[PDB]
């Protein structure tokens, strides 16, 4: 049930799609 | 990033040092 | 009793240079309580040829290397006469003396010898070696004498 | 509900019980405050520097709590009555320990363990020496103050709803008596003050830990969901077995405590056998019984066969022998304090101790095996007194005829040319002339670790600094030259005008065992004829057999976890065959000291060293050498020191008798005894009942000589052994002689004062056992040693092998581990890297039998102030930190208190907390760990208080090296220019030689510097550089408190050389499919489930360790190199061999090791490793941060070959070094995995397959590889295979 | 700290070999 | 000589020095077979003849063999240990008097 | 069990590195507690034939 | 030089919406 | 969907390292989860054929 | 006693990386003290030939070490004399450096090497190479010393 | 010849290169034998020839060889030592005066 | 979220199995 953790490069993609 | 160019020839670039001032 | 000389198993040539003797460790060992007064046993035999003779001792106390038996088969087979007109050693020792020189001259560390045994099963019945000596003739037999002095 | 929900809920009433009023919130990092001190103010009210009244005006005012010092508040802490002043209490314990109350005039002066001593106003100075005495003895410094201690178990009562009786009995004593003692919180050593009874502290350290034990088991009964222990039929409440046993403990806790211990270790120790229906755990291995491949099966139940055997005369007198050492020790305690209560809770269960049977395969019976095992630690460490008593040598044992004593000599004798041989074998022999002085440090360093020794020296140091002599091992740095020498061999020991001393340590249960410091005049001798004995035992592969004759495999002396190190035990106690015979010698070390075995040793080692009588040792031959380490006279008379002996008379005796024979100046007379000049004067007049004072002698009894093996000789645990594998194999001839065909012997084994065989017991009739079992007591007792048939045990389902117990194939464990005291007051220099061995104690201590919410508790206990009081400076209210100056209102009630978050045990490592786990002890919180745990979505309950606070954390202390203070020319280099290898001397001959190799990668250890950082690595040491750059440190950690940001980063990778854990961030990690549902099976039961659910779901370890990592494999490898590795580590070696560039050759290779002062006989391997390594090296290293040094994780299947395969699944494409963190990654993600509940899934890492996200990874494993800062220092070569590999496979 | 080269470290431990076997 | 044909080279420089350790293990298990297993318990040459033809035919009028279930990584496992008789079993010279 | 020497496994088996096989995997990878129980039932066959 | 994460994750909701999409 | 064994891939396709083409790229690289919804095409057309 | 260059084998011996065999590995390895004293007991027995002949130990282990035989197998045969008019051999060590030189010529071929073998089937008996060279040659015999340095 | 016909190529690459190694230590070893260690304690020629059958027959009336034992490694060592005399005896030149 | 008296209830099965 838990989730696929996230690498560093997905997780710095959605953190600049809030700003771009 | 370029391989056999920037681990390689900036060694040979750079050894202008070696020579010309010793 | 008597030593033999030191120098005779041993041969220096320049400091480090030495030879060694095949029985090194037998040679620095030493007779415990026990295992002297078993040479007095020997010694009384053969002053008194045929009034005193020899048995093995089995016990399970000791624990020896297999390389001690194996070496007493030869000793005991140039030292001790089972001869056509007395016997130091019972008809059973004289048994027991043929399979430890039986396991003595098969078990080869170096590189192998050819061996052609016989038709029989009885111990010391090969013929070893290149020039193929007849190993039959060491086997005890009371009546000549063939495997010991006499 | 939640862990660090209800954690921080208790530990915010703790300081808020240890503190009236302060409001320490949750959501900061730290609070600060500050204390009031008045012993400073005085001394500058003697200089007369004062501008207002300082006393009487601020303890007022703090009392009402309004004043405040720079906005920040102050206040003192709560007093001892205010502790348990929230309820009264009376109880019957305290009035056995006031009826236990002992005036002066019963006392003896020498008793070994301390009675209960009233103190008294205007005391005379014989009561002054028990304040001395009480002063020595129990110390119980430690981690945290025993006030704070107590708070934390009266908040924990309230919210358990159990009040312990060691909280019972204190809130008795607070009442009525105020405050026992004063105890500081800056140092843990110093208290004054003392109450009704001198034994206060070891009363209050005795109720703390009565109070944990009962805190502990009542916890655990709620975790197995059972509410009472169950022994055989009937069910006992283990607080009756503690409360019946502590009131039996309490007027004499030192001696009552220590006479317990055997009948009670006995007791589990025979509580299953002899029962008819029998349950084992079912586990095979190889045919050795020594084999440590153990795999296990289910559970099964057998007919006993041996259950008509224990109705014999041995049993039977066993236990009625063990009955009576109970019987012995109640009644003591009966006359002492006047009580009249008989135990009876215990006595019932021993009674039928050979018929009820203990079922491990129920949590109850496993429970209460273990419960008797750890409740022997209540009385902390045990801090004795021993006597300086000789050898009285007119009563040991004659070599008779009739015995067989000659028969131990003879065969000790044997046994020593037998390990000469095997050593010379294994190319192990004494070390030549030639290499006398160079191999001398080598084993005098790392003996050092084994058996220190001492020697008096003036350790000298200039930039006008005086250090003492401070006894370590860098002293043959000094005077290595003249111990040497024809007039230091040629002393001895038996005159008045030198002798040696004994030194004291103590123990966590025990006796208090004085270590022997013999001088080097004896140790250089008898250290060269020791060296093949100690390197050939510790290798630890060895196969057990009488039949077979090899010495090294059955003597063992001293891979971590002690499960995998005794499985052994487990195999052979679920053997219906094996019937095991271990004896111990009760006085072992007085009947070494008969002439059975030194003279036997001692022409062992002449004969086995004749074929080395050519050479010699600057003119000494070998047997000149071997008498100046042992001596017919040297250990035959040797003074040694100790308290000396002293008696008790009146005052009228000593004054007609003062100024006529009473010296002083020879030895030292203790604080409260008057001296004497004889001891022939003393004893004459000696005897009296009023005692009225105390006198000692100084010179009749100068000191006292024994001939007894000591422990502070080199030869101690090899000798030790020899002569018990002597006794032994004596008692093999003669048992198979008396009663033949009985009593087979499959395997042996000897360590140091303890013996085990594994047996076949053969007959099953008690009327011929007791032939045999009497035939092996009368065997030892001819063999000049002592038996005792009560500590003796032969039976065949229980094995107990050095202090590891097994019964039935299950693990009943022990933890006997003090969490209080220790033996050398704890100096927190180093904070940081203190409580992350304190996680990594209780890591074994809960894989031991301990809860796991407890034990989660007392390490948030500890992470607020392990280190908060080491302050000596004031700060603003405006952030800033600075060093305080000296004014009038800035010196009185000034001292800083940081109070750290009790949450910062679970902050990761590398942002100033410790990286401990809510889920689980055993894993660690790295950086990239403690992001994949909140995004795990079942975490957000339990990791919501750590996620307010996680950038919070204040940093820790630290000590490093400086350049004040640093340098002196000559101390070391004396001995430096006669020690170097032979290598190292031809570059020493010649100045060329000496720049050639400089211009080497040796760099830092060039043969002009490696004398100078081998001074600096000498000097890390206590008394020179942590009591000198004590100053220097204050000063530099205020600059690190006010640079310190709260903004905090997760960053991949590390520094340009070495990577982390966090590489596994690189990739994506998914979870697919199932593996199986099979519950595995393990020998060690009493596990938490958090503990159990990992051991379950996956299985022990039952393959070899991997050999991960490069860095790892060298340690294992510089292992065999003995100075260096203390010195030089595997980080430094492995930057010469990358600054090297590609290796050449080999050959190239040995002689550039052997340049760096490395062993030739060692550098052969390494460079055979590398250079068949050099296809894959590849210019990185790991820091795994500990993720396996635990005991419990070392006893799990995971980190080996057999765990990558069935687990993980990375690409091909990846480097060995990048490979490592991934399966370290790995190895924490599913011992997480596994604690949760999770389902188990094969993870495998993930990668897609556009090039937008592509390339950062392609361009990260180029930057990992090859460091821009790294390439234009020219060190990176193009040449290197995976090197030119990484650009070609991903893209 | 510059890489070297073989011929630059052969030649450098041929001297250095040679004054170890004059010690001996 | 099928290795050495078929194009496996390393894979047959293996056996070649694996060979005088092969002759090690089947020494010592020849002297455990011969002179060390004869007891009265021993399997007669009138019934042990007949063992190879009884599981060829699948004719079940005699006392079949005892199946063991080993693993296929055992194999290289069995291929890298060989067996050397330490403790000489200890009812070997009682064992005529048990017989009888 | 004794094992044999590990240079006749390291100078012809493992010799070409930069190729793997089938056999140069299966050296190394030491046995587990279980497998090698498993060669005891091997050695078991081998000594009772038929 | 390297890149580094933040300390700051108000993303907890669109990452759990990101890894549940996935699943 | 089950995968096979990874030592298939292991010991032929990728068996020594300094040889790439055009096989050696695509082991590893698991697929995206568009690509994925594109193998379960391929397994519709394969049970019903015309 | 002086060493050859270290030129002399890193250029020939491990010329290449990526392959290892029985010279490889034994480069480096420097000697003991005692592997040290029995080169100096080579060089002894080099200089009165017939008059001190050397045998070898029987050391466990180090025969079952293949890498330090095949290569004291060829080095044997370039160093010792036996047969012609004297010896420095024994005639059970001459033996023995024939069946380490047994298990390196035919150590690691191919098919392209044709190795046909003898109807003797005792070492050193096979026709090697394309160009079919005689292999009995090296075989010891101390009448004449066929293999040796004389 | 026959190691480059069984394909030893980097083996027979340097013995090779060994071999003007090789060829001065036998002249070095010949210098000794026939300038050096020529004194009356020599084997005369009469005996020196009759070592060799005398060895082989297994007869064993003249006095027998002294047998050292040399190692397995030892013999590769050798070859990569030789024997420079850096020192001659110091009573070379006094010889003949002892033997008179 | 996560409760420790499920990881329990996989321990009292297999307790319950070795009776």
């Amino acid at each position: 049930d838990s989730g696929p953790l996230l690498s560093v490069f997905a997780l710095q993609e959605i953190m600049q799609k809030v700003r771009q | 990033s370029g391989p056999l160019l920037s681990v390689f020839a900036l060694q040979e670039i750079m050894q202008k040092v070696r020579q010309v001032q010793a | 009793y008597i030593a033999p000389n030191p120098r005779i198993s041993s041969i220096t040539l320049t400091q480090r240079i030495t030879t060694t003797g095949p029985f090194a460790i037998l040679t620095g060992s030493t007779p415990t309580a026990q295992q002297l007064n078993d040479v007095r046993k020997i010694y009384l035999a053969l002053m008194f040829p045929g009034q005193i003779i020899l048995d093995l001792k089995i016990d399970p106390g000791e624990r020896m290397d297999p390389a001690v038996r194996m070496v007493a088969g030869v000793v005991g087979h140039l030292l001790f006469t089972a001869g056509g007109r007395f016997t130091n050693l019972t008809q059973n020792m004289a048994r027991q003396l043929d399979i430890a020189l039986n396991d003595y001259l098969l078990y080869m560390y170096n590189t192998r010898v050819q061996v052609n045994y016989g038709p029989t099963g009885e111990p010391l019945d090969f013929q070893i070696g290149r020039n193929q000596y007849d190993c039959n003739v060491f086997r005890a037999d009371f009546a000549t004498g063939t495997g010991y002095n006499g | 509900v939640a862990i660090t929900v209800q954690g921080a809920q208790l530990i915010k009433r703790v300081v808020e019980r240890f503190y009236p009023g302060i409001a320490f919130n949750i959501n900061e990092g730290a609070c600060y405050i500050y204390k009031f001190s008045d012993h400073i103010r005085r001394i500058r009210m003697k200089h007369g520097t004062k501008y207002r009244r300082q006393a009487e005006e601020i303890i007022r005012n703090i009392s009402l709590r309004k004043e405040r010092l720079y906005g920040i508040p102050v206040l003192d802490e709560v007093e001892w009555k205010y502790v348990f002043d929230g309820q009264t209490f009376q109880s019957y314990a305290f009035e056995v320990y006031v009826n236990s109350i002992l005036p002066w005039s019963e006392l003896d002066p020498e008793e070994e363990f301390l009675r209960n001593y009233r103190v008294s106003r205007e005391m005379t100075e014989v009561e002054k020496f028990i304040e001395f005495r009480a002063k020595n003895e129990m110390q119980i410094y430690g981690d945290i103050p025993i006030k704070v201690w107590c708070c934390f178990i009266n908040e924990l009562s309230a919210e358990l709803k159990h009040v312990p009786l060691g909280m019972q009995v204190m809130a008795d004593f607070v009442n009525r008596f105020d405050s026992p003692f004063h105890q500081g919180n800056r140092d843990l050593s110093n208290l004054e003050d003392f109450q009704v009874a001198y034994t206060t502290p070891l009363l209050f350290e005795m109720c703390c830990m009565e109070s944990i034990l009962e805190f502990n088991i009542k916890m655990r009964m709620r975790e197995e969901e059972i509410s009472a222990l169950e022994f055989g039929d009937m069910k006992v409440d283990p607080v009756g077995l503690l409360r019946e046993f502590f009131i039996l403990c309490l007027p004499h806790p030192k001696k009552i405590n220590n006479v317990l211990r055997a009948p009670y270790s006995w007791f589990v120790k025979m509580w299953g056998v002899g029962a008819d229906p029998i349950v084992v755990l079912q586990s095979t291995a190889g045919d050795d019984r020594n084999s440590k491949d153990v795999f296990y099966d289910k559970f099964r139940t057998e007919p006993n066969r041996y259950k008509a055997l224990f109705r014999s005369s041995f049993y039977n007198e066993s236990r009625r022998m063990n009955e009576e050492k109970i019987l012995e020790a109640v009644k003591y305690s009966q006359k002492l304090g006047s009580h009249d209560r008989r135990l009876p809770l215990f006595e019932k269960m021993l009674k039928t101790v050979y018929t009820t049977p203990f079922y491990p395969h129920k949590s109850s019976n496993m429970i209460l095996a273990s419960f008797l095992l750890s409740i022997q630690t209540i009385t902390g460490y045990g801090r004795a007194w021993v006597k300086n008593v000789s050898t009285e040598f007119d009563k040991q044992l004659k070599p008779n005829p009739s015995n067989l004593v000659q028969d131990v000599s003879d065969l000790t004798r044997e046994f020593f040319k037998q390990a000469y041989v095997e050593a010379k074998e294994r190319r192990e022999e004494i070390v030549k002339p030639e290499d006398l002085y160079t191999s001398m440090l080598r084993l005098a360093r790392n003996t050092s670790s084994g058996f220190s020794t001492e020697i008096y020296v003036k350790k000298r140091f200039g930039p006008l600094i005086k250090i003492n002599s401070r006894i370590k091992a860098l002293v043959i740095f000094t005077k290595g030259h003249t111990v040497f020498t024809d007039e230091e061999l040629h002393k001895k020991y038996n005159s008045v005008e030198l002798y040696q001393t004994k030194g004291s340590r103590d123990v966590p249960i025990k006796a208090t065992r004085t270590i022997y410091s013999i001088n080097l005049s004896v140790l250089v001798p008898q250290l060269i004829v020791t060296l093949p004995l100690n390197e050939y035992f510790s290798r630890v592969g060895g196969i057990t057999s009488p039949d077979y004759k090899k010495i090294g495999g059955k003597v063992i002396v001293g891979t971590g976890s002690r499960v995998m190190d005794a499985a052994d035990c487990f195999r052979n106690s679920a053997d219906r065959d094996i019937f095991t015979i271990a004896i111990d010698y009760s006085e072992y070390d007085t009947h070494l000291t008969r002439h059975n075995f030194r003279t036997g040793m001692l022409q062992g080692i002449r004969e086995a060293m004749a074929p080395y009588r050519d050479l010699r040792y600057e003119g000494y031959t070998l047997e000149q050498i071997i008498d100046f380490g042992y001596g017919e006279g040297r250990v035959a008379n040797t003074l040694w020191n100790g308290k000396r002996r002293l008696f008790k008379t009146t005052f009228d005796a000593y004054i007609r008798l003062d100024e006529s024979e009473r010296d002083k100046g020879s030895f030292k007379v203790p604080k409260g005894v008057l001296p004497v000049s004889s001891v022939d004067v003393a004893n004459r007049i000696a005897v009296d009942k009023g005692f009225d004072t105390l006198i000692a002698a100084t010179d009749g009894s100068d000191l006292a000589l024994i001939d007894t093996h000591l422990s502070g000789e080199n030869s101690t645990l090899i000798a030790n052994s020899m002569h018990n594998m002597a006794i032994g194999t004596l008692m093999q001839r003669e048992v198979g002689r008396e009663q033949p065909g009985v009593l087979t012997f499959l395997s042996e084994q000897y360590v140091g004062d303890d013996t085990l065989f594994y047996t076949k017991l053969h007959t099953t009739d008690t009327k011929v056992f007791d032939k045999v079992a009497a035939s092996i007591f009368d065997t030892v007792a001819k063999c000049g040693h002592e038996a005792s048939p009560s500590k003796t045990m032969m039976t065949p389902y229980s094995v107990e092998k050095t202090q590891t117990h097994a019964k039935q194939g299950c693990y009943v464990p022990q933890d006997r581990m003090m969490i209080i005291s220790s033996e050398r007051r704890k100096d927190i220099e180093d904070v940081q890297g203190y409580v992350r061995s304190q996680v990594q104690t209780m890591i074994t201590k809960v894989s031991r039998g301990f809860c796991h919410d407890l034990a989660q508790l007392i390490l948030m206990l500890k992470t607020t102030f392990i280190g908060a009081w080491k302050m000596k400076r004031t700060i603003k209210e405006d952030a800033m930190y600075r060093d305080r100056k000296f004014d009038s209102n800035d010196e009185d009630g000034f001292t800083l208190i940081q109070i750290r978050n009790p949450l910062a045990l679970y902050v990761p490592i590398g942002w100033n907390g410790y990286g401990a786990h809510p889920a689980a002890l055993n894993i660690v919180m790295t950086e990239e760990m403690y992001v994949d745990s909140i995004m795990i979505s079942k975490l957000d309950e339990i990791m919501a208080p750590i996620r307010r606070i996680v950038h919070d954390i204040p940093p820790c202390w630290n000590e490093t090296q400086g350049d004040k203070r640093g340098l002196i020319s000559a101390t070391k280099m004396s001995f430096f220019s006669k020690m170097a290898r032979p290598a190292v001397q031809a570059a020493l001959s010649d100045p060329q030689i000496i720049n050639l190799v400089e211009e080497l990668p040796l760099g830092e250890f060039s043969p002009g510097r490696i004398s100078r950082t081998m001074m600096h690595s000498a000097l890390l040491k206590e008394s020179s550089a942590r009591t000198l750059l004590s100053s220097g440190y204050e000063l530099e950690y205020q600059k690190a408190l006010n640079s310190w940001i709260t903004q905090v980063s997760m960053r991949l990778g590390e520094e340009s050389g070495v990577i982390s854990t966090s590489y596994a961030k690189l990739f994506d990690v998914y979870f697919e499919g199932e593996l199986d549902g099979a519950p595995h099976m393990f020998p060690d039961q009493n596990l938490s489930p958090q503990f159990y659910i990992q051991k379950m779901m996956i299985g022990p370890r039952v393959s070899s360790r991997v050999r991960n990592s490069y860095v790892d494999r060298i340690d294992v490898i510089l292992r065999k190199d003995v100075v260096m590795r203390g010195f030089i580590t595997a980080n430094t070696i492995l930057n010469v061999i990358e600054k090297l560039g590609t290796n050449h050759s080999v050959g190239d290779l040995v002689t550039v090791f052997t340049l760096m002062n490395i062993e030739t006989r060692v550098a052969e391997e390494l460079a055979e490793y590398m250079t068949s390594e050099k296809i894959r090296f590849d210019a990185l290293k790991l820091l795994k941060k500990g993720i396996a040094g635990d005991e419990f994780t070392m006893s799990l299947n995971v980190a080996t070959q057999d765990f990558i395969d069935t687990y993980l699944a990375y690409p091909y494409q990846l480097t060995k070094t990048e490979v490592d963190a991934i399966s370290l990654y790995c190895t924490q993600m599913i011992m997480l995995r596994a604690a949760l509940g999770l389902p188990k899934k094969k993870m495998k890492i993930v990668v897609t397959d556009d090039a937008k996200k592509r390339y950062k990874i392609r361009l990260q494993r180029f930057r990992t590889h090859v460091p821009k800062i790294k390439v234009l220092k020219k060190l990176i070569d193009p040449n290197r295979m995976t090197v030119r590999n990484l650009e070609n496979q991903f893209v | 700290g510059p890489l070297l080269s073989v011929f630059a470290l052969q030649e450098i431990m041929q001297k250095v070999r040679q004054v170890q076997a004059d010690y001996m | 000589r099928m290795l050495v044909a078929a194009g496996k080279d390393s894979e047959a420089a293996y056996f070649r020095s694996m060979l005088p350790f092969h002759m090690v293990r089947f020494a010592r298990i020849n002297q455990i077979i011969n002179e060390d297993l004869h007891s009265v318990f021993s399997l007669p040459d009138d019934m042990f003849n007949a063992l190879l033809p009884d599981l060829i035919a699948g004719a079940h009028q005699n006392a079949d063999p005892v199946v063991l279930d080993v693993s296929w990584i055992s194999l290289w496992f069995a291929f890298n240990r060989s067996f050397e008789p330490t403790h000489r079993n200890e009812m070997l010279e009682v064992a005529p008097l048990i017989e009888s």
